RNA sequence: UCGGAGUACAAAAAACCCUCCGAGUGAUUUUAAUCUAGACAAACCAGUCAAAAUAACCAUAACAUCACUUAUUGAUCCAAAAU
RNA sequence: GCCUAACGAGCCUGGUGAUAGCUGGUUGUCCGAGAAAGAAUUUUAGUUCAACCUUAAAAAUACCCCAAAAACCCUAAAUUCCA
RNA sequence: GAUAGAAAUUUUUAUCCUGACGCUAUAGAGAUAGUACCGUAAGGGAAAGAUGAAAGAAUAAAAUAAAAGUAAAAAAAAGCAAAGAUUACCCCUUCUACCUUUUGCAUAAUGGUUUAACCAGAAAAAAUCUAACAAAGAGAACUUUAGCUAGAUACCCCGAAACCAG
């Protein structure tokens, strides 16, 4: 609902894309577990595609943390100072790659 | 088989009181018309506060069912087969033990990379070696059971299986008999021609 | 909907205690023991439910037939009323008929 | 096994978070909030459907305003702009009217000129005499 | 009682002026019908609904090509008040197998085989 | 062979944490909760159906029911007193013999058929034994001594062409159940009772020679055998000159149940002993 | 029909169906024509033949009788000299 | 409760406390059988026809006939019958 | 009339969770298809069938349907059956 | 008719292994208690507790300040009170509250002041799916012309005037 939630105008930070394009995603911190069955997607993404994604996008700092946790999460922190925390709990590697690409974009 | 072993022994001792078993509520609280409030019968109705439960759990519930013989035996065979295939089944001879130290078994399992839990299976109960009895009487993850105590639930609960050679022969001869047997005219307990 | 404001103490339950280790150990006693005892004898509980299953009406009838003479007065009366009610509901009430 | 609901707080809050800006007891009482929230969502969908029509009518009104400001009626302006194969929608036409007075006057002059061209063609009823802006160009 | 309507054969007897009024050839009839559904089958009889369904005209304002045979002409006469029918025109001939992907149907009723050359 | 075993090596441990039943083995139960399965919960609108007070099955709303308007006629009249005989085809008998369930070298009885699982007899269902049919009499090539309760002429001729022996006897339900399940009778703890005579309805059937009655005159037997032989056009073998003539001629006493045993004997299977009565009255009763 | 008995808790059967019906093992039910013994002097010979002749029951009545009768009456029956033994089975049913 | 006519104009069905006829049986001899394809009608119960083949009469018909011929009739159970 | 504030027959307990074709209520999300009535019935406030309809499975023909064809005093819109 | 329903005849091996896929103060016994209280009497019959090792640590200390109801902070044309929005709370435009019952309900037909806690689908004869074995199936009694066994799919709550017994 427009009247219930907030609103904003179509804006861009630092007039992005005018002089040069700068990837607004600054860092991506994955928190997962090695023994939790829910962290299977996060684990297999770390094994397979985290290196390829890091090589494709060198402007983002990728942290990976195994810990005794039940809900695997991803914290994306942008140049705006904005922090978006998403749950990667029980998602396949294709879904995790799609979410990571969406966060980067 | 795993679900059957968990369920057939269940008897739920959950019994709640219906509106007919509650103490009071023998008369109408108020007349049908003229009071201006809702009509009610017994004050122990499930709508009321201190009334009985509409359906609830009723009495001791016995969850008992028997899977067929050739399904239980097949489940035992499949459990043994998967334990052998996943490099988790070990055949030990005579189940002899040098000392009654429970910690010796833990070190032996750690050195052989058996895992966290080990199920030792012996042929008989009264013929168990006292060293192994004393060693496994104080251990939790190491469990000593006789040949007649083999079950799918325990084989899946324990990470590694250890079988004695006479126990292997006994289980082999027990499980292979059902492949070429008749239907029981009477229960196999009573004397047969070739069956004891 | 007022939920509690403090975390409950974590129930430290061990999955390797005596019962959880010995559970279901002799379920194949017949199969691996030259049949002499059914798994029926391993059922511990009420006398009328040792190796039997049925709906509520059948359970009540069976309970009255075996242990009905040793019951208490009020429980026997409640059992009779429950038997009558279950009979009436099962035979005269329903949708599929 | 007695089973009770423990997340009823969150179940109620998921509905009450959309009714915090309401007036009266509808923003507090849950019984009065579910009906108000459901009607709010239904109205949101209906108004999302009607927003296109409302904005189109607003654009048409603005195009009229800017057209009779040039002494030209909206139907004639639109039909003569279509006849010139100038496919600018009402939103763009209103944008031009608001922010590009000279461009909109050029469009109005073109539409008018097309109108007198069509009127002269109808009066003459001659196949050979054709106007300059009345020529039709095919796809390429 | 409201039943189906018999249409006399005198309705389909074209007059000499009809040919030059509607741009038809008085001596060779055309080959294929381009049929478009204008109106809805709601508030119309179930037999007309069935005829529209079997003519492949579920979606309105979408042309469909049919033969010029009396078998389909009977149904076209049955539901002639719900459809617009034009003769298929082929200024450049039938499309061969090499022009199937580059064909188009102009709204005037003709089928062009070479559409958007480069 | 079983490549699933090889594939299991790379897969993790199979434990109770990862166990899934067959897809489609368990149809999920549906409860009257929510927008779809609520709002009268599938019971419809008002009436007897929603309130659960509709009439019984055969009731048709006051109209005379179909199951009450049709006139009564004898269809199951005395159905619990008609003798039943489980049929045994010659094709099935041949199948049993050639798979080795039953052996023609020994006398084959209803006991032997039950032991070989060729037939199943339920005495409580008024079954009176096994009858012989001629479904596979064309390819019956075994020489077997068959004892049944009912036999057909074609089956008898087919057996006699090979050179067997057919004999039909009677068993009252008690002796019948004893004969089907001798072991459960032997652990019962009672002496073997006498075999009761057939009733007047079955005396003529077992007194004649054409059906090979056990109470028939044995001197009439060769006459009937020769009649069947001349009727079916097969040479009648000289059975007296066979090496198994004693086995083929081995009979049971009309009061006897088993082969070689006598009424009144107690078979103690624990000690492998036989207890026989000696009292004059007991012997007279058991031999009467 | 008593779906759950009071003594044993089993499912009882109505005796009228077994008294005036016969079930074949193929699933069909056998019954007599209604009125085959009433006022024979008032009826034509063909009508009397139709009344005397046996008839079958369709799917609805067959299902009703199956519901109203216990599975004991649906068993395979081998009577001695049974007239309906030839009709117990079904042949050449292309369905 | 059952039949006929119009409503219900031309395959079938079709209602009203819609408009009219009736029926709850008589007379006579050709005293009119058994069995079985295939069909009409119908929610069910019921009602209808009926080719071929057999028993007795011409050695060629048997549908009993007439009264607008269509209606002239009643299910289980149970009682009396005695096949 | 009165029989402890309600008496065309007191109040309490038990049968009793009396029985209701009658009224009210029946609690998570999404998706697919989807029904307005012919016959009986102390029956028209309901049940039981048929015709529709839902989930599965077998098949092969299914709607539109040109001729030709469907009654005798007169009879319209038009119906049935089929390429 | 609804329904009721045997018996003759069969099977049943000693003891421990007993606790809880039962509840946590609107639940579980009515119970902190058959006590207060209501009744002449028979009889009916409840609600009520929360700090801490220490309150012989009350100038006493720490976690929520989250339901409905109020105050902080009464209101400014116009309208089922909301949505589209907008620089902007209204002002502009558009939608006849919700269940139930009905051919049809905004109807001036029924129900609800509000909040919290309780309150309403239950059965496996025939059938579908899955699996074991299969002319045989089932751990005893039965069913079998591809069948037998096992498991999963199913059928509510409240309400009378009344009748009988003490
Ligand atoms: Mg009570
Ligand atoms: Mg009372
Ligand atoms: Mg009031
Ligand atoms: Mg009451
Ligand atoms: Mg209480
Ligand atoms: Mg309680
Ligand atoms: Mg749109
Ligand atoms: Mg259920
Ligand atoms: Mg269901
Ligand atoms: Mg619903
Ligand atoms: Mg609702
Ligand atoms: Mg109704
Ligand atoms: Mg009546
Ligand atoms: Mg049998
Ligand atoms: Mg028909
Ligand atoms: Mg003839
Ligand atoms: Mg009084
Ligand atoms: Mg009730
Ligand atoms: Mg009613
Ligand atoms: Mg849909
Ligand atoms: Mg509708
Ligand atoms: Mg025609
Ligand atoms: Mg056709
Ligand atoms: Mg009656
Ligand atoms: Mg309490
Ligand atoms: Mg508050
Ligand atoms: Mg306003
Ligand atoms: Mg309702
Ligand atoms: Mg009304
Ligand atoms: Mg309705
Ligand atoms: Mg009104
Ligand atoms: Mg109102
Ligand atoms: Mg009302
Ligand atoms: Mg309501
Ligand atoms: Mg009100
Ligand atoms: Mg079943
Ligand atoms: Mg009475």
């Amino acid at each position: 609902t427009a009247r219930g939630t907030a609103s904003r105008f179509l804006t861009s930070v630092l007039h992005n894309g005018l002089g040069r394009y700068v990837q607004q995603l600054q860092r991506l911190s994955f928190s997962l577990s090695r023994d939790a069955p829910s962290s299977r997607g996060a684990r297999e993404f770390v094994e397979r595609e985290v290196t390829d994604f890091a090589r494709r996008n060198p402007g983002v700092v990728i942290y990976v943390n195994p810990r005794p946790c039940c809900v695997p999460r991803v914290v994306a922190e942008y140049l705006n100072g904005a922090v978006r925390e998403e749950s990667i709990h029980c998602k396949s590697v294709e879904e995790i790659a799609a979410l990571v690409q969406k966060l980067a974009d | 088989v795993a679900i059957w072993q968990k369920n057939f022994k269940r008897i739920s001792y959950a019994k709640t009181k219906t509106r007919a078993e509650v103490r009071g509520g023998g008369r109408k609280p108020w007349v049908q018309k003229g009071s201006g409030r809702a009509r009610h019968g017994s004050i122990r109705s499930p709508i009321w506060r201190g009334g009985g439960v509409a359906h609830g759990p009723r009495g001791p519930t016995s969850y008992y069912y028997m899977l067929p013989m050739k399904v239980r035996v097949q489940g035992l065979k499949v459990a043994l087969t998967v334990k052998l295939a996943q490099d988790d089944l070990h055949i030990v001879d005579s189940l002899e033990l040098p000392t009654a130290d429970p910690q010796y078994l833990i070190e032996l399992a750690r050195y052989r990379r058996w895992g966290d839990s080990v199920l030792l299976v012996d042929l008989e109960h009264e013929d168990m070696p006292q060293n192994v009895v004393a060693a496994t009487s104080g251990l939790k993850t190491f469990n000593l059971v006789p040949a007649v105590g083999l079950n799918v639930h325990s084989m899946l609960k324990h990470q590694t299986l250890v079988l004695t050679l006479p126990t292997v022969a006994f289980l082999e001869e027990k499980l292979l008999w059902h492949n070429s047997r008749y239907t029981p005219l009477y229960p196999f307990r009573l004397p047969y021609c070739d069956f004891p | 909907f007022h939920v509690r404001v403090t975390l409950p103490p974590r129930k430290v339950v061990d999955r390797w205690n005596e019962k959880r280790a010995m559970f279901g150990v002799y379920d194949n006693i017949g199969i691996l023991g030259n049949f002499e005892k059914h798994p029926k004898e391993l059922i511990k509980g009420p006398i009328w439910l040792r190796g039997w299953k049925g709906n509520e009406l059948q359970r009540c009838i069976r309970k009255k037939r075996m242990v009905g003479n040793r019951m208490f007065i009020d429980d026997l009366h409640n059992l009779n009323k429950r038997i009558s009610y279950l009979y009436k509901h099962f035979n005269r009430h329903g949708k599929y008929r | 096994l007695r089973s009770r609901v423990t997340d009823r707080y969150w179940r109620v809050q998921e509905v009450l978070k959309h009714a915090r800006h309401f007036r009266g007891r509808k923003n507090r009482c849950y019984r009065l909030a579910v009906r108000a929230v459901t009607r709010a969502f239904v109205k949101c969908t209906r108004a999302r459907r009607l927003k296109k029509r409302s904005l189109r009518t607003l654009w048409i009104n603005r195009i009229t305003a800017a057209s009779q400001e040039h002494g030209l009626k909206y139907p004639a302006f639109i039909i003569n702009l279509i006849k010139c194969q100038v496919e600018l929608n009402r939103k763009v036409l209103a944008d031009l009217a608001i922010y590009e007075p000279k461009t909109f006057k050029s469009l109005a002059a073109l539409a008018k000129r097309r109108r007198e061209e069509g009127f002269a063609a109808a009066l003459g009823d001659g196949k050979e005499p054709d106007g300059i802006f009345s020529r039709v160009v095919q796809h390429r | 009682k409201f039943t189906r309507s018999r249409i006399p054969d005198k309705v389909f007897q074209p007059s000499p002026e009809d040919h030059e009024k509607y741009g038809g050839d008085p001596q060779y009839p055309h080959k294929l019908h381009i049929v478009t559904r204008i109106k809805s089958t709601k508030r119309r009889p179930y037999w007309e609904k069935d005829i529209i369904k079997m003519l492949g005209l579920e979606k309105a304002h979408t042309p469909q090509v049919h033969k010029n045979i009396p078998s389909v002409n009977a149904k076209l006469k049955v539901v002639k008040h719900l459809i617009r029918i034009k003769p298929l025109k082929l200024p450049q001939g039938l499309p061969t197998e090499e022009d199937m992907a580059n064909t188009c149907l102009k709204s005037n009723g003709e089928l062009v085989v070479r559409w958007l050359l480069n | 062979g079983p490549r699933a075993l090889d594939l299991l090596r790379a897969l993790p441990r199979v434990s109770l944490a990862n166990l899934k039943p067959n897809p489609g083995s368990r149809k999920p139960e549906r409860r009257p909760r929510g927008r779809r399965r609520g709002r009268k919960c599938g019971r419809g609108h008002k009436g007897e159906r929603q309130r659960g007070t509709r009439p019984r099955l055969g009731f048709e709303g006051g109209q005379t029911p179909f199951y009450l308007r049709i006139p009564k006629y004898g269809f199951n009249e005395g159905h619990s007193f008609r003798h039943q005989y489980q049929p045994l085809s010659l094709n099935r008998l041949q199948y049993l013999i050639d798979l080795g369930r039953v052996d023609p070298t020994q006398p084959i009885d209803l006991t032997q058929l039950v032991n070989g699982r060729g037939v199943t007899i339920q005495p409580s269902k008024r079954d009176y034994g096994v009858q012989l049919v001629e479904e596979g009499a064309d390819t019956f090539k075994a020489k077997v001594n068959i004892e049944v309760q009912m036999a057909s002429e074609l089956a008898i001729a087919a057996i006699e062409k090979n050179g067997g022996v057919v004999t039909t006897a009677f068993y009252d339900p008690r002796s019948l159940e004893i004969l089907c399940k001798p072991v459960p009778f032997f652990l019962r703890g009672q002496p073997i009772p006498k075999r009761m005579l057939p009733p007047e309805a079955l005396v003529p059937y077992y007194t004649d020679a054409k059906n090979r009655g056990y109470l028939a005159d044995p001197a009439r037997f060769p006459e009937a055998r020769l009649e069947l032989a001349r009727k079916y056009g097969y040479v009648l073998p000289d059975i007296t000159k066979d090496e198994l003539f004693k086995m083929l001629s081995t009979r049971k006493d009309p009061r006897q149940i088993f082969f070689g045993l006598a009424p009144g004997w107690v078979v103690n299977m624990a000690d492998k002993k036989i207890l026989k009565p000696t009292d004059e009255n007991l012997l007279k009763y058991y031999s009467s | 029909v008593t779906y759950f008995s009071s003594r044993k808790g089993k499912r009882k059967t109505v005796k009228a169906v077994i008294y005036r019906f016969l079930r074949l093992h193929s699933g069909l039910w056998l019954r007599r024509k209604a009125g085959y013994k009433k006022k024979l002097w008032k009826k034509t010979a063909a009508r009397k033949r139709r009344l005397r002749e046996f008839v079958f029951c369709n799917k609805t009545q067959s299902k009703l009788l199956d519901k109203m009768t216990t599975s004991f009456w649906k068993r395979r029956n081998w009577y001695a000299d049974d007239p309906y033994q030839k009709y117990q089975d079904r042949t050449n049913l292309k369905v």
